[PDB]
């Protein structure tokens, strides 16, 4: 059984913009020069050659970016059905929810006080 | 028996076959970045099965959360972590390959046995399109305990988190 | 369409959670083993809600707690393989045993 | 609805707050007061709805029974008893103390809640709660490699435990219709199928996890000899408590007793918790990995009183429960103690301890013989309350290992006693030779170890505590 | 010189072979223990699906 009205259009609108690039990217496929494979398959580096060893200096710069986002994206999760539904709880919901949002603000200001 | 009925049933088997071979690429490819996409794959493809089970809150709740948060941290993470991979090879391997392979074919097919064999309660009513305000309305009445605690939940996993990856 | 196939669906990629969780190497590998499973117990979940109690929907919301929990684990878990890496300056699972 | 039940565990909350707060502000703080303050508030608000009401649900989604009150109070018994250890301990390391709080309060709250949990969902949150701090106290050191190979290993084992433990409860709420409650699930299904069966033995495996029952230990000798040693402290006493209390709270109100083949499951994983933990922990040479390996059998030893429960047995489980806080808290602080002043070290450095510093050896072979069941001493009474109501039921078999296993137990806890006492000025191990001459450790250790020597005689005010616990389990 | 000896041999063995072989018994399945967390999931999942056959 299936009762979710609006799909049909989410499948075949998929099927037919996941074609869009599969389509533009092979008719350049099929009408564009060869190979140029020599010279022209190296990488830029402003028109000098790359150093060696070529690494990234690691940084957790960019991992506790992502943890404090997975925490947020987390909550508004949790805050959605509260706000769409927020015609029949009224109050006592309002009390609840705060208390969430005040916890959460509270990991905030952890995060952005280190 | 129908036009609606043939494409839930295509579909179905169509995004069980991704998640068949994408979970094998996830667990099976020697590349681990590649197994890193192929598990948004997974994710994905399970968020169409979700959504192919009248649950549209859940499905769109899973996008946002494991292929548009967890799978980005499971990249940078791989990123983090690259060394070229000097693996070299241990002899007590085939032992504890073989043991997972038995002891998880045996485990399937003792859940498939379970599965066929119990008559569950089909209650042939059809469920209800409005999926996320009865969601809000289980958050507050009754799920009230969980919906609170996993707010202190989160909060101690980013205490602990930038505590463990801190630099210092 | 049918409950058995979105249960046996569930157990296999369950199956497959495990085997990559037992057999894989590297580090990260076993964390998205992990995830494998909570997604084959979500399944589960959603499943037994649109069939059997599809009025009151409480496996659905018992799915939304655990891909929060799933996240959250996930968060701590990478942490806690950053934090082994800077000192081990590695990820192979064979090489964690301080033990004989 | 009925929130009372709840101003226990938000007052703790509270707590989790301002004692970080407090630490983003000053950085330089005196939170283990304040925290020791709330858990004695928090404690101390179970008296009023400890007798004065009836049984209160608050939602069906949580239960404040005496059963609940008791484990409740023994969880936040243990994080006190943590605290005080953990102060001198996380600050001579090169870290913070009210990070360290704040994840310790949480396992605490989530230790408390599992407790008098009735629901399929929030029994999962209250679980991977206590999980999740329990992970990141682990790995708290996080300079010491060892800290935290023990912290990925512990993880990688509980969040497989905790995904069997989630496919039992996806299978336990797909079996009886809906009908996440735990009673309602009873009322469902009242046959045995394979379905059933197979959550049974899913519910089982997320159990003996946390209680760590053999094949399902193999992680605390290598969590133990890595964590901190109060946060070890607190993982033996809290943690098996939480589980305890979970596993009574869900196998014989949630599993219709009608199944009773756990009854068989927990015989065999006692059996071979008593053989195992016991007979490896003879050969260990570090205080924390042979704690462990005592742990473990001492779980073996609890779980023969709820494998036969006939309102006895679940009363000798119930006060050996909260008799091992006081053996174990003692046990650790010593400890710590010596781990501190300048061991940092293993059993075998112990040697020659009876010159240099009388007081600790006085304080840790106590708890070592209560641990070992000597007479007048917290640990003989609820060894002989654990092996009788095994025989009053019939379980000949069970006592008569548990009884052989005590004797092997005997054996490598008075081998430490040994070491301590035995030797003369040219046997003290270097680590005493050179031994050196944190209030709150003190006030604490004293505290452990006056409780675990007149707990056993002064019984009987805690034995219609425990009695009227037990009233509450189904049967 | 036959009793004592015997004392000394037999009934004296007999009571410390008991104890030896608790020692060995100790010592040779501590190594059960791998230090392999993968090894440990392996004997989690050998506890289900043999529980469940019995
Ligand atoms: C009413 C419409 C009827 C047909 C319409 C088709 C339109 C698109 C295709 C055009 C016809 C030729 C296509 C052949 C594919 C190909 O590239 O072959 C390779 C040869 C290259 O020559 C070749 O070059 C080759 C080497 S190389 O690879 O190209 O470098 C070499 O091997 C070869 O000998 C040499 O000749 O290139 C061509 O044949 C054409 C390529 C470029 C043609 C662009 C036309 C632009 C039309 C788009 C604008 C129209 C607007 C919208 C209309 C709908
Ligand atoms: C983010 C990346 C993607 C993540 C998720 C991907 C997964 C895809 C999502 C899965 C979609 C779910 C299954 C779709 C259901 C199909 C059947 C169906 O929806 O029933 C409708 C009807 O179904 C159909 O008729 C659709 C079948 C055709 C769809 C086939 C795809 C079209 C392909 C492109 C068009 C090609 C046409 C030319 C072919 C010769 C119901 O109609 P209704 O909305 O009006 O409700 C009331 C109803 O009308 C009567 O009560």
């Amino acid at each position: 059984v299936f009762v979710l009205s609006g799909y049909e259009y989410f499948l075949g609108f998929l099927i037919i913009c996941s074609l869009v690039p599969v389509l533009a990217l092979a008719a350049s496929a099929l009408l564009r020069p060869k190979s140029g494979r020599m010279i022209r398959l190296t990488t830029y580096e402003s028109g000098m050659e790359p150093i060696g060893g070529a690494w990234i200096q690691f940084n957790v710069r960019y991992y506790m970016f992502a943890l404090v986002f997975v925490i947020f994206d987390v909550e508004t999760v949790f805050l959605y059905p509260w706000a769409v539904a927020f015609h029949q709880l009224g109050l006592l919901a309002f009390i609840e929810a705060l208390i969430f949002i005040a916890i959460l603000v509270v990991a905030l200001v952890y995060a952005w006080r280190k | 028996m129908d036009l609606a009925t043939l494409t839930q049933t295509i579909t179905f088997f169509a995004l069980a076959a991704a998640v068949i071979i994408a979970a094998l690429g996830v667990v099976l490819l020697d590349n681990v970045v590649y197994s890193a996409f192929l598990l948004g794959g997974v994710f994905l493809s399970i968020a169409g099965l979700y959504i192919l089970m009248n649950a549209d809150f859940v499905s769109a709740a899973q996008i946002l959360i494991y292929v548009g948060a967890v799978n980005v941290l499971i990249l940078f993470a791989i990123m983090l972590v690259n060394k070229r991979e000097t693996y070299t090879p241990v002899p007590g391997r085939w032992l504890r390959q073989g043991g997972a392979a038995v002891v998880s074919l045996g485990v399937f097919a003792l859940l498939t046995k379970m599965i066929l064999q119990t008559p569950w309660q089909l209650s042939s009513v059809p469920p209800t399109p409005d999926s996320i305000t009865t969601i809000g309305q289980h958050f507050f009445s009754d799920f009230l305990l969980p919906f609170e605690l996993a707010s202190v939940l989160l909060l101690m996993a980013l205490i602990g988190a930038v505590v463990l990856a801190r630099r210092e | 369409m049918q409950l058995t196939y979105v249960l046996i669906l569930a157990a296999l990629l369950f199956c497959i959670g495990i085997y990559g969780l037992v057999t894989s190497r590297n580090a990260v590998r076993v964390l998205m083993s992990i995830e494998l499973l909570l997604n084959a117990v979500n399944l589960n979940l959603i499943g037994f809600a649109n069939y059997l109690d599809g009025q009151q929907i409480k496996g659905q919301v018992f799915a939304v707690f655990v891909i929060t929990v799933a996240a959250a684990e996930a968060a701590v878990g990478l942490a806690i393989i950053l934090a082994i890496y800077r000192n081990r300056d590695t990820v192979d699972m064979e090489k964690f045993n301080l033990l004989k | 609805g009925t929130i009372l039940p709840e101003t226990i565990l938000i007052v703790t909350l509270l707590v989790v707050l301002l004692a970080d707060l407090i630490q983003g502000r000053q950085a330089d703080r005196w939170t283990p007061y304040f925290a020791i303050v709330g858990l004695g508030g928090a404690i101390a608000t179970m008296i009023p709805l400890w007798t004065q009401p009836a049984t209160i649900s608050f939602f069906g989604s949580f239960i404040s029974d005496h059963l609940s009150l008791f484990f409740r109070g023994l969880i936040a018994l243990s994080a006190l008893g943590t605290i005080l250890m953990s102060i001198r301990y996380v600050e001579q390391t090169g870290s913070s103390l009210g990070e360290f709080m704040t994840i310790l309060l949480t396992a605490t709250v989530g230790g408390m809640f599992i407790a008098g949990a009735q629901e399929l969902v929030f029994i999962f949150v209250a679980l991977e709660t206590l999980s999740i701090a329990s992970y990141l106290l682990t790995g708290y050191t996080k300079r010491d490699s060892r800290s935290n190979e023990a912290a990925l290993k512990y993880l990688l084992i509980g969040a497989a435990s905790s995904a069997i433990f989630l496919y039992g409860s996806s299978l336990l709420y797909g079996l009886s219709g809906g009908h996440t409650q735990l009673p309602a699930i009873a009322q469902a299904l009242s046959s045995e199928s394979l379905g059933l069966v197979v959550a049974l033995v899913f519910v089982i495996a997320g159990i003996s996890f946390k209680i760590s029952a053999v094949p399902f230990h193999q992680w605390t000798p290598d969590v133990y000899e890595g964590a901190p040693t109060p946060v070890v402290a607190f993982l033996s006493v809290g943690s098996k408590a939480a589980g305890f209390a979970l596993a009574i709270r869900f196998l014989t109100l949630a599993f219709p007793s009608v199944t009773d083949q756990w009854q068989l499951i927990f015989t065999v994983l006692a059996i071979l918790s008593m053989i195992l933990g016991n007979v490896v922990a003879l050969a260990q040479t570090s205080m924390k990995r042979m704690l462990a390996y005592s742990s473990i059998g001492q779980a073996g030893f609890v779980m023969i009183g709820f494998v036969v429960g006939t309102e006895a047995g679940y009363a000798s489980m119930l006060f050996y429960l909260l008799v091992y806080l006081f053996m174990n808290l003692g046990a650790f602080t010593c400890v710590i103690l010596f781990s501190l002043r300048t061991g940092t070290d293993q059993i075998s450095e112990y040697a020659g301890l009876y010159q240099k510093d009388p007081l600790l050896t006085l304080g840790l072979s106590l708890c070592l013989l209560s641990l070992g069941g000597i007479p007048p001493l917290a640990g003989f009474f609820g060894k002989i309350y654990l092996f009788w109501a095994g025989w009053q039921a019939g379980a000949y078999g069970l006592v008569l290992l548990g009884l052989l296993t005590s004797v092997i137990s005997i054996y490598y806890y008075i081998r430490v006693v040994k070491m301590m006492v035995v030797k003369e000025p040219q046997e003290m191990s270097e680590a005493v030779r050179n031994y050196p001459e944190l209030r709150p450790l003190q006030v604490g250790l004293v505290m452990t170890v006056i409780a675990t020597s007149l707990a056993g005689i002064l019984a009987n005010p805690l034995f219609n505590l425990v009695n009227t616990a037990v009233w509450d389990v189904p049967q | 010189r036959i009793t004592a000896w015997f004392d000394r041999t037999f009934v004296d063995g007999t009571g410390n072979a008991f104890g030896v072989v608790t020692l060995l018994g100790g010592d040779r399945l501590k190594y059960s223990t791998t230090g392999q967390s993968q090894a440990y999931i392996l004997t989690i999942l050998m506890g289900i699906a043999i529980l469940v056959i019995a």
